[PDB]
């Protein structure tokens, strides 16, 4: 999964 | 609620230990009994709040991928059926995910947004506000997907012109606002080319406004530029 | 309760769904209903519920620990009186693992040990009521902890006994009870050399039935040893 | 702390 904050 | 009768000052102290307790479903309860207090959040009060709730429907999300692969092989050309019961705990998790998100957006709507009148809360909540539309839209497949995509978007698109007009290229909400927002779209919009040219602008605009910063404000930005940079190799 | 109408063999399936998906309070709440349909648990059925609740309640000491100490860091001299706030939350987790440890010493005496004949669910029920009272005693200060020490103590020799005279010293079952006894004596016991003893002494012992063994047996057996190795050199 | 299981 691509990386979100 | 059932912290109706606890001191905001004591939620936030326990929501504090909570957190360093890695105890977040306590936390996000904790925080959400402060919000109910009516007041508005500090800044800090803010990412008390955002951690316990990513935390937990963090942890759902994980749950919710690893049993809905489960039920995809168990739905192969030549899998046996196994019966619902698959189905039906993959529904348990999703319905318990979608209830803390109905949770966080109700308490935006009741009434943090309303009141946010500052760039940085205003932008603050209507990325939560993307964010918890966007794990609405991770196991959304009936008559209102489109619907709860579209809340997603215009939460982001919102939050996206208050962040360009009122803050600086490098301020850390601007550009975790612009992560998750190109993530939406390379993950739930089907738009990966857009989500490609958000992150390389944000990055590049980002990386031209480093200039002003105190050492200290080159941390958690340069982190989530390297976050941009990360998805960038993801995807290109 | 709320699985009874859920058919035994799906909760059994949504237990391994649970622990596949890292959901450790569904996975023991699903065990629970499983025992509460009245049947013994297999072996594999017998790990499930011990691994479901080792997982529940493992986390929740590790949040009694953080916040015990920080409140006894609270209690130093020269320490600011934060309040009640640390005391209240470190209580709230207090109470909570006692509740599933009273829930687990339930299930053990309504009436799984009762119904359990063979070594291997004899004991491994024994050690977890030794486990679950140890917990218990964990956190214990008044009139009743020592009659909580010695009903861990009692449940353990039980244990013990039984294992010596019907399972063979690299049996795992054998070999986690002694491992989990020796810890007994040593944090709970105040008796670091009993500690010291029981550990040298089953490794000794199962060193020399490894022979025995195929190699696949050669496998959990020699991970405990390993455990119990570990210990004796923390504590010599 | 030292090891159970
Ligand atoms: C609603 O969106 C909240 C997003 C916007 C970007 C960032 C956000 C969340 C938190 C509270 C913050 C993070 C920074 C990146 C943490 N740093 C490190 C690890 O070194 C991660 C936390 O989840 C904050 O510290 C950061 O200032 C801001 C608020
Ligand atoms: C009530 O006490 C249960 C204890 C007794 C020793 C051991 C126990 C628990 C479980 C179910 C088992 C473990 C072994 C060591 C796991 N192996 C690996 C990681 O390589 C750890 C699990 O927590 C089992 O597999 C093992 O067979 C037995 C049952
Ligand atoms: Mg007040
Ligand atoms: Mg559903
Ligand atoms: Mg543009
Ligand atoms: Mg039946
Ligand atoms: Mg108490
Ligand atoms: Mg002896």
């Amino acid at each position: 999964f691509p990386a979100t904050v | 609620g059932a912290m109706g009768s606890m001191e905001r000052a004591s939620l936030i102290q326990k929501a504090k230990l909570a957190e360093q307790a890695e105890r977040y479903e306590d936390m996000a309860a904790f925080m959400k009994g402060a919000v109910e207090k009516g007041e508005e959040l500090s800044c800090e009060e803010r990412n008390l709040l955002s951690v316990a709730y990513k935390n937990v429907v963090g942890g759902q999300r994980a749950a919710w991928r690893v049993l809905s692969s489960i039920e995809q092989k168990s739905n192969e050309e030549g899998s046996e059926e196994k019966g619902p019961e698959v189905r039906e705990y993959r529904e348990k998790v999703e319905t318990e995910l979608q209830g803390v998100c109905d949770t966080v957006l109700g308490l935006l709507d009741s009434h943090l947004i309303k009141e946010a009148g500052d760039a940085e809360s205003r932008v603050f909540y209507l990325k939560m506000k993307g964010d918890y539309y966007r794990y609405l839209a991770e196991v959304a497949t009936g008559d209102d997907k489109k619907r709860i995509i579209d809340s997603a978007r215009s939460a982001y698109q919102e939050a996206m012109d208050i962040s360009k007009k009122e803050m600086p290229p490098t301020n850390p909400i601007r550009l975790g606002l612009a992560l998750n927002f190109s993530v939406f779209h390379y993950e739930i919009a089907n738009s990966p080319e857009e989500a490609i040219s958000l992150a390389k602008t944000t990055f590049d605009e980002a990386m031209a406004d480093l200039h002003t910063l105190s050492e200290d404000s080159y941390k958690d930005s340069t982190l989530i530029m390297q976050l941009l940079r990360d998805n960038l190799t993801l995807w290109t």
